[PDB]
């Protein structure tokens, strides 16, 4: 049978079947619990909720993530994520299917362990498989070389690959991602004089964070035309109807990835990581990745961000070097797309882990 | 509230 | 058995049996004694009489009305006017049927205590259960989402509840009700002449407001029409043939329920209030608190109500939002709906406090 | 036994048994003594005489009243007419009988004081009670509400009761009754001629009084009627058998009920003052009261005084008031068959006062 | 010019010019009529009297009040008795001096136009003023905060003033003053034996309630010392000579300030009054009334009516609260005399309503 | 000359000279203006009082706030404000000194240069300075380490400060204080029988909270020991000499603290905030954040909240750690005295913004 | 009495 | 009024 692609982010659950070309579900990795107590009897008083339908009610719900920087921290609620997917969402019965699931590099081993006991002892499946979610990206960009830039609500991480050979030293991983910056917005927000605090006034921070927000070529001079005129200035309405207006905010924000410091961060930008990382292999295979620099997540999707990429980095890597910054249009899901074209080669039809194997070995044949 | 958009 | 309903206000009391459209019993909360000394010694006259009968035999009563903002001040009269309406009026035996009581949010503690020990202990009924009045009116009107504004004879509240969660955070109350009204309208027909200063004659007063008594859209427009014509006079005729006439006093009385300046109180205005309430509320429910004012009590029968509380309402929300109010023809009688709706629900059944229960729990049982 | 019950009006004594339909004993209430010299030894003269033979002999006495506007003036009279009452017309033993009195209201107290010490010290009766006039009379009526308006020989009074409660407040009294309506008869009967100035005389003229007068509907076209026209005059016959003629002097004595202008008071006529008695009232009971104006008492016995309070009522009430006066053919007797009605009662028998409280506590116990 | 004040109460009228010490005018406002024949030609008749003259002259004459609980009601009469105070008594051309005339809170709006329209079409005034006496007395007892009890021959008022701020809303009145004692006092004189109806013995009484009526400090006790011995009876000599003895009614008919039950009325007493007016403020207000009970007008003359207060007003508030009552020796001319001190006052001289501004408005402007 | 150092918190005003020990002016932060009718001509009526005169004078005005959560609402009101300190309180000319004030934490931009341009223009003042209150707290604890929890009327923050460095990213702020502590007692008592509505009944409950109120070492166990005896009963004596009794009311309020739910507020408690702030700092710096937590502002001032704090942090905090509170006894004006020291310190004096640099470079200076 | 209505 | 402090 066809096998099952669930591309577990930290903010969003992605999941379908291998070989179909875009994700069938797609809802916020969220679990909510009413934090009011119930007045009517004869209402339907649920005890928690999860995805779409934490969205919709948000208003008297709690919304925890289950997932944070990559690391599932609560696993009762990643279960009842996994259980909506597979029986409300794609509606199939997983133990008829392999699943192939998704991790970030560097991640801690007991992640993988438990999601593997969890998938093998409760859902049962038949089979399943973890992979890099950088490998994934490349995958569906369709290249065997290059190096991948993948950040999404938890993490962001490089990984180079020349000619389908990994180079795990020069791995690298910040953990900061879309959910840092909604943050620092929520912060500086209150300058202009809007306050969010509550869980659920975090996701309107997060919309108006992927509806206004943008990358400046020049942060500096951004920043100098932004005071001297209003053209920059936008308009964003509330759900009560009352309207905000931001200013230099919407550039602001997306700064934070290329100087960490905004958020008390020592680490470096992006820019200077994907550097250091082309650094860190060989000589040889320098030219290459320079002009296959793949990108993908979510946080990527500013406008704005290939354009920065390529001047930070031309400014970096040395002259006579023609640095490109790949960055399809579907790359929210690029790390979905690849885990279906991978699931559905043949060749890969042996690297799956079954269930006798999991049962002879014991959890740790999932570090293979 | 006493801010311009929430509380 | 069938379950009581007995929605005890305080200017009325409306009882009746669970899955009825109506209550059986609808008579004024008023005990009267005899004033002057009887002379005739044939007559079975007694030294109290209740409800109707009260209302016939006013000329020659004190009457007094035992309960107060909601509040029971007498309980020798609350008792003889629970037993009247059980006996007299239903003709019923407590002991074989539930009994729902009702009261408004904010109440003293001690209320409810001795409201309980006198149902259990002095009429013996096997099981009761107290609501807010406030919840009771959405099951009045089938949905489950909205801002209750109920006003009836002593206090004035509002309660917010979305999906069936209530939010006590944000529930408001006035001392600020139809007794008042009736007060300010004594006080301000002196100006045309007539005094009103007996208990008695109260009721007439009480008569008048409920009979020529309206709501202004505009409140200076109108003021202004009042002087330039006689338009808007209106004539009634006394129970002794007396003829007078009223006219600005006919919308100065409910204004006051929009300028509690009128009568003293600093308090904010009804439709302040209720606005006020809704802010206090979460950003993503508001949407649907304002699209969802329900009206319920007597005194929110005035004639342009509706209208100026939309208008009030319009001019605070801002805009691009649906300010729809509902008020429904049965708005008097729709606490007591609710509670014959909630009381034959079977998943209530499980909800009455029973006498088993509460002799052995305390009076504190029903603070649960 | 039986109780007596025998009310000393100022005119008539009318004394019977409680149960009787109408008194046994009815005498005027006069002393008679001799004024010449006694000439001849065997006529057995007697030193003074009572009632029915005070009138027969009124050549050669002179006649006194002892009871004058409902106060007792002389009681030697008044002590002699009792027992007369008690030893000649009725033949009874007041020591086994319990005699009911009756008094008009706003009497001074030492009256009933001195008229009860009387009755036990003297006569030995083995209780007795005291009762007002206007609530007997209403009795009489059958009903138990309504504005009495008794008019005797000495007082005219107004008592409202609704409902068997007396409004003590609104009693009013008016000392102007038949005695001053045949004085000023024998006053204007001079203007013809005639001439009676003796208190023998007196008693002709309050017989004329009796037989001739009327109340006229319209005094004006009264009086312009007998100026222009002998149809209104009629004839009397003296005991001497001469004849006397009376023109409009037959309704201008009944008038002065209405203008007591007449002989010199100010006082408002008895429609006026009935008025202002229901007006003392509370404004809800003043329908019933307009509805049950009662008559009792002789003066209420001349033609055509019923319809002039009704057309002066109307007059001076407001529209819309049904005005109804009851004027039984018995008013003469209202009171006596009231008291007896209310003496038979056995409701009533714990409201005797008997001769062991009134020792204990003395005379001051009757205004308990 | 200088400034007349008039005090255009129920019984006197006090009149004067403004900043003197006391009024120059003080005579009852009685209108008298005669109501006989006159049958001599050469002798000055005349076909009205006003003030003293009708007084003295009671004899033969009819005496109206104008005015009936602080309502005028008979505007002939009115401008008559203004006639004489204007001419008469003061001797004055009243357009050329401005009037300040009062009258009671809660009166009818009539009341003030018709007395605006008579006083500057008629008597042709520059200027006019209308005020509240329970504010002159203050500004006669010199204080700016304070509740006062002002009881005149007609209305009875409270109103509690604090810094200068009047309370509206909690503003109190009786229809229960000195004329209702007077009558009640004729009432119950009956039951002694004395027989008052003529409108001129009505003024006897009222002077022998001013010569011998007191409060009692404990009703229950002075009613049973009285019944027990006769050290509490008075005599007073009637104008013809009569002597008359009065026992227990000396004190009974003040009472009946503090049991108004007594003349059918249901309102509270004075003391019940003054204090539910004292809670109807704010309650950091509360503490300062109670320390400046202020009493005005003729009827809290009363021998023994502070004490009594303060003992009732001490029963009915807390313990801890300093009750003090402020009784001038000069409390009949307290209104009078605030009126002179306010009329005299620089600050005063913009509120007057000249006739610019009457002829220009109406008698509207008087409301403002 | 020397400066002045103005803390305009949400609640009280505090103002003073640079150098003195403790603040010589200490008024609450309210600005009331009368709500009733002025009858009285003259004697001082002002329009609008400010300060310990609209406490005093609280029974007739309503009382307005101009700061609200720290942020300045009504900048009329803050105008009035400023002139009665710096003209009535310290009688000082603004022009002369130098003046140092205070703000809260992420605060609106717009405030501050309002602030700012108030101060230059409406006051003339040569130079001031703006200075970020829990900054303030550690120069007057005499500590440059330390993380400050400042909990005022209006905001409750943190601010950790590591040898002088302050760190951004983890300074926590919390819009509940004093204030809504206040409002929840205000709800509370009313459960017991108490209603508190009016804005001057809200300064009652203030004073009853900074009496009685206090904060419980186990609050489920404290619960118990209240519900099963009175022990823990306090009275306190209102204005008008009422007394009310509260019981586990007493340490409920302040429990708010700890259990933002009980007022529908979805963040955590103080001590919670405190330790996630702690966490956002370094590893290497914690240990010396946890032993100098240092305590300041009025709300802070409850007893038993240092107990309780340490109780809690050193719960969530590893053992290991020494945990330490610190809690002067003066924590109240610790930011005045902290703005005492600092304006004085010589190294400070080039800090100050002339206006010569405000005039010359536009509000924005004081973001520098 | 000598009101417009009542009394 | 009819509450157990004010009002
Ligand atoms: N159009 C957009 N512009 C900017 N940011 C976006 C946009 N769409 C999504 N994001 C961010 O991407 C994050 C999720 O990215 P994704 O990688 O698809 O999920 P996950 O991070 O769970 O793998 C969200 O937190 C959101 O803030
Ligand atoms: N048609 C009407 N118009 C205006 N007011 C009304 C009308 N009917 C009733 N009222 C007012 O409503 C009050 C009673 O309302 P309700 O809520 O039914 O009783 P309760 O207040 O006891 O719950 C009465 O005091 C009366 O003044
Ligand atoms: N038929 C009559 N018409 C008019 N007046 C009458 C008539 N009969 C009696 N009266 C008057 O009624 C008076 C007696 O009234 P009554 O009530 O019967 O006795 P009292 O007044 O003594 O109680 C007599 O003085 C007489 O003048
Ligand atoms: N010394 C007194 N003792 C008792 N009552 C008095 C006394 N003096 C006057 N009164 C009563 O007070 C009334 C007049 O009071 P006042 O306030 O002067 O009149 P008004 O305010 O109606 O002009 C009179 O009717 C009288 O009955
Ligand atoms: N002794 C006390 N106990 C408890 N709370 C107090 C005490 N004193 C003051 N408060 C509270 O502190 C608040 C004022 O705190 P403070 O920081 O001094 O002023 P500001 O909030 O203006 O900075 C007041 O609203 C009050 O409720
Ligand atoms: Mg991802
Ligand atoms: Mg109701
Ligand atoms: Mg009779
Ligand atoms: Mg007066
Ligand atoms: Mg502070």
């Amino acid at each position: 049978t066809t096998a099952l692609v669930c591309d577990n982010g930290s903010g969003l659950v992605k999941a379908g079947f291998a070989g179909d070309d875009a994700p069938r579900a797609v809802f916020p990795s969220i679990v909510g619990r009413p934090r009011h107590q119930g007045v009517m009897v004869g209402m339907g008083q649920k005890d928690s909720y999860v995805g779409d339908e934490a969205q919709s009610k948000r208003g008297i719900l709690t919304l925890k993530y289950p997932i944070e920087h990559g690391i599932i921290t609560n696993w009762d609620d990643m279960e009842k994520i996994w259980h909506h997917t597979f029986y409300n969402e794609l509606r199939v019965a997983p133990e008829e299917h392999p699943t192939l699931l998704t991790e970030a590099p560097l991640n801690p081993k007991a992640n993988r362990e438990k999601m593997t006991q969890i998938m093998f002892e409760t859902f049962n499946v038949p089979a399943m498989y973890v992979a890099i979610q950088a490998v994934l990206s490349l995958y569906a960009s369709g290249r065997t070389t290059g190096i991948v830039l993948d950040s999404g609500d938890g993490v962001t991480h490089n990984v180079p690959i020349y000619e389908g050979y990994a180079l795990p030293h020069a791995i690298m991983r910040l953990d900061l991602a879309g959910r840092d910056l909604t943050d620092y917005l929520m912060k500086i927000l209150t300058e202009r004089g809007y306050s969010f605090v509550t869980t659920a006034e975090r996701e309107i921070v997060r919309d108006i964070k992927e509806k206004l927000c943008y990358v400046a070529l020049d942060f500096e001079n951004e920043m100098a035309t932004a005071a001297s005129s209003s053209s920059l200035e936008k308009s964003y309405e509330l759900p009560d109807g009352q309207v905000i207006t931001i200013g230099n905010e919407r550039f602001r924000c997306p700064e934070t990835l290329f100087q960490p410091s905004f958020i008390g961060m020592e680490s470096a930008g992006i820019h200077e990581t994907t550097y250091n990382s082309i650094m860190k292999c060989d000589i040889d295979i320098r030219k290459d990745l320079y002009a296959n620099n793949v990108m993908s997540g979510g946080t990527t999707m500013y406008p704005g961000i290939a354009d920065r990429m390529q001047k930070e980095i031309t400014a970096l890597a040395p002259s006579t070097m023609k640095i490109k910054i790949i960055a399809p249009p579907e790359r929210k899901y690029s790390v979905w797309i690849g885990g279906s074209i991978l699931a559905s080669l043949s060749t890969f039809q042996q690297m799956w882990i079954t269930k006798q194997e999991y049962d002879e070995a014991g959890p740790s044949i999932v570090h293979r | 509230p006493a801010w311009l958009a929430t509380c």
